[PDB]
């Protein structure tokens, strides 16, 4: 290459992690799975501004621990309906064709029939001679082989999108296809897709993060309505939510923005964490006591500020003891898959004898444990109530007590690891005293005090 | 607690490189290679007649920096003819740079002090150039994390 | 670092005792280039320098999930 | 980078050669032949009330050059009568010369300051002469490669 | 046959895990993986960022190591 | 188990060749031959009160070449010689090359420290020349293999 300038200046004006994947239902692209790196990315694909695939890309990247990297799931689309129920310009962005920004407009009695009708008589000939719009309180639009995207841009409305395909099946789908991230979320929010989608998650070692705005979720404590129930019933871990706003921008990505870089090594909570982008929740206190005997954690404003609430999944577990536990199992699998590679890779693969079995030790303690002791996510030391140490401890099998059949089949198994986790604190109870008079006395008994009663019969 | 190594990569002298005007040093003795070091405190304090305590932070951020090098340096001559030059005409003032390897540095102007004092003996000797420097603050620089920690420290 | 290589006399063909020639001596060298073109990406602020997360965690340099 | 050795050939105590009046002088005992000093620093400094920094060069570059000599030499007869003879008439001032080897020279004009101490013990003594200079710079003289290393440094 | 030319069986060294540069990462699904596996149709798989040569079984079902 | 054999070649002392200023010497004494050391520990560790603990690289590599030679070899004179003419005039570095037979080797500058002290006897005495070396790395050239890059867990 020829450079004219030996030395050049371009002056500008006022300017890894694990990636969450979101199955939204479109056809910008043939592929199941596609990754972007910013919101800029998207839109040339032909995603409308403010549509669910949208709002969801932009709250994750806003976050203090955004993962820089989001992944986009594919399904068929035969219908997107729009909901103008509720009192409420009314700006509705469209686009078609990938090609043209139809930003449709609409201005208002003021019932939703109104302008439920007014928008579909709007949508003709607004060009806009590739797709079509039926009215009935919302309108039904539908494409032809054209890229039709449907996005919020004010008023009070919301999207809904259809498709015929289920998403228990799509699922295996876009797993066969590129694996390479952590966090599960979806857009089909009726109640079957999400308990779908939780039972395929735990099979696969991925997390599922779901918001609901239903109602029931903080209904009497004796009345089991609503989705935070069934899975709760089934022993399923899954992070639900309680949010108003869910269904409009899916704020499933703020919660993602606030632990996508947060490395589970220092076995930091979720609690008391900001998530920029939701609202704070406005139950009264009886309704915050509901939802919490129901496992629905709230986004609750303290202080003038917005906290996360007490990470608790649908089983009751904690979320950072389950996101302790996949860390240690990927990443004990991939130092020792690691280090057998390169023995290989040298023509020295390991062998199964007394004289290299005991190496594992080693290997061990370097990547998983002691970067874990280091940030101080486990445990050591001593107990004297349980008069039980904490250190981690490993046992290896000698080749003595194989069984001949694994020795055919070349396995190693009954390896043992112990750990201890490391606990954060929650809540803090304080009981303050204030005298009036005199600070209270004290005896003169100047002897050290006796620690236990002579008499023990 | 137990034990823990406070950084991954071992600190070497080698490392440290020193520019004055332009052009790396070389030529260092013993084991000493510079030191830095300031001329006055950054604040001082004043009692009162009822309890109060005064704090008045300073103005002045003048330090000096000791370079250890042998008789048989060029970089000697480099600085008595610099310091010829800079007598008969009149500029004094060259710049100084320090980047330290897991450690503080230092980016500032400097000019020559004093000039050290010759010793012939049986041995080879030692030379001290004293070379003072208009800004002594030190900065973090290659350290990370420090405008998070930075951030953290609570105070009122 | 450079490496030099020397026959050794088991090494040498007959023919070459005749002749009195030696050969095969090898020598590996690494050269150092300098530089010639070098730019720049300067950036003029306005309004504020850009802020940063308060994550003060260590930045993690991979990530756990490789299948 | 890897070690290196800074010269060619060894630093020889006995090619540093020193004159006095137009004599070379031997005598000279223990294990510091000379020792050149200055008396004041090159450029002193002060504080401004709003941060400025002044720096004024220095007008003084008297120095003074010990050397160290057996009580069994004759330079110190040849001194001690030197000495009188300057104390009855007036003359005082005699050319100094030093040559370094792989090192700083020296070429001035000198005078004697303070007459040592004898001190006659079981061993043989040390008498150290302070021989007064008018100009204490050091040139770099003998070493090569400065001309063109003084135009490199950059400054402003 | 780049991964075997020069490796001696004298010391019981296999095909687990060597690398083959230039095959591709095996897609099908992991259904299809288990397919392959009991036909004794070994598969290049990627894992942690590399390719991996899985299992050197024969079309009989001894390992090529042994045989 | 089985003991094993480490090197097919037996260790053969003609084999440690010394080469000074280009030439070979010869005439050593009994007992040892070359004793190679350095000067100063290659790392340095600087323990903490709480337990942090940070190390430090060693930049200098000066050590000391021992050769013992018998008084009646003209190795003992050409040194002599030597030494005086580099006090003469003043060049005092010379190159200095040691090949082992089946040990590491050894390729840097030296030049002459100390003298060794002359003693006359009923037998025939010996005189340890001291020698000093610029670098004192022992280079593994001779054996082959690469396993630094497959070693390290770090």
């Amino acid at each position: 290459e020829y450079q004219d300038k030996v030395v050049d200046v371009e002056v500008s004006l006022g300017t890894g992690f694990e990636t969450p994947m979101f199955l939204a239902m479109h056809g910008n692209f043939p592929e199941r799975i596609r990754f972007y790196v910013s919101t800029a990315g998207m839109v040339a694909d032909g995603f409308a501004v403010g549509s669910p695939a949208y709002q969801f890309a932009t709250n994750a990247f806003a976050g203090n621990f955004a993962p820089q990297r989001v992944a986009i799931g594919r399904m068929s689309i035969d219908s997107s309906k729009v909901d103008f129920t509720g009192t409420t310009e009314q700006v509705v962005v469209n686009i078609t064709l990938n090609k043209v920004v139809k930003a449709v407009k609409i201005n208002v009695g003021n019932t939703p029939a109104q302008i439920a009708t007014a928008l579909a008589d709007a949508v003709t000939a607004d060009l806009t001679g590739k797709a079509t719009a039926v009215a009935t309180t919302y309108v039904t639009v539908t494409a032809s082989p054209n890229v039709v995207s449907v996005g919020k841009g004010a008023g009070v409305y919301k999207i809904v999108n259809e498709s015929s395909e289920t998403v228990a099946t799509v699922l295996p789908s876009v797993i066969a296809e590129n694996h390479n991230w952590y966090f599960l979320a979806t857009e089909a929010r009726s109640d079957a897709d999400i308990v779908a989608a939780a039972e395929f998650a735990k099979a696969n070692y991925k997390l599922h993060i779901y918001n609901s705005t239903d109602v029931d979720a903080y209904a009497p404590e004796n009345s089991a309505a609503s989705v935070f129930d069934t899975l709760k019933s089934l022993s399923y871990d899954s992070l639900g939510t309680s949010d108003a706003g869910a269904d409009v921008d899916f704020t499933e990505g703020s919660v993602i923005g606030a632990m996508a870089a947060n490395d589970p090594s220092y076995g930091d909570s979720l609690h008391l964490k900001t998530m920029p982008g939701m609202v704070p929740f406005a139950g009264s206190d009886t309704q915050r006591s509901n939802a919490w005997s129901r496992n629905a954690n709230i986004y609750r404003g303290l202080y003038g500020g917005g906290s996360y609430i007490e990470g608790k999944t649908s089983s009751g577990q904690y979320v950072d003891v389950i996101r302790f536990s996949h860390w240690v199992k990927f990443r004990m699998e991939e130092s020792v898959f690691a280090y057998m590679k390169r023995r290989s890779d040298m023509g020295l693969s390991m062998k199964m004898s007394d004289e290299d079995l005991p190496v594992l030790k080693s290997v061990l303690m370097n990547n998983p444990i002691n970067i874990g002791i280091r940030n101080g996510g486990i445990l050591t030391g001593y107990d004297t109530e349980n008069k039980v140490s904490y250190d981690p401890t490993i046992i290896i099998p000698k080749r003595a007590n194989i069984p001949t059949n694994d020795l055919a089949a070349r396995i190693l198994r009954d390896v043992k690891v112990e750990l201890v986790y490391n606990n954060s604190l929650h809540y803090v109870k304080i009981r303050a005293s204030v005298v009036l008079d005199r600070p209270a006395g004290q005896s003169t008994n100047a002897q050290t005090p006796m620690s236990s009663s002579a008499v023990g019969v | 607690n137990q034990s823990k190594i406070l950084t991954l990569q071992a600190y070497d002298p080698a490392k440290v490189l020193v520019f004055i005007g332009g052009q790396r040093v070389s030529g260092f003795a013993a084991d000493t290679k510079i030191v830095i070091t300031r001329n006055n405190d950054n604040i001082s304090v004043h009692a009162g007649v009822d309890g109060e305590i005064s704090n008045a932070l300073s103005r002045d951020n003048t330090g000096v920096m000791t370079l250890s090098l042998q008789n048989t340096a060029k970089w000697n001559g480099y600085l008595a003819q610099w310091q010829r030059q800079a007598n008969v005409t009149g500029l004094i003032y060259l710049p100084v740079q320090v980047e330290g390897s897991q450690g503080l540095s230092l980016n500032t102007i400097g000019w020559i002090q004093k000039q050290p004092d010759l010793s012939y003996g049986t041995e080879v000797g030692q030379m001290d150039w004293e070379i003072g420097v208009l800004d002594a603050w030190l900065s973090p620089d290659q350290i990370q994390g420090i405008a998070a920690g930075i951030t953290g420290l609570l105070g009122l």
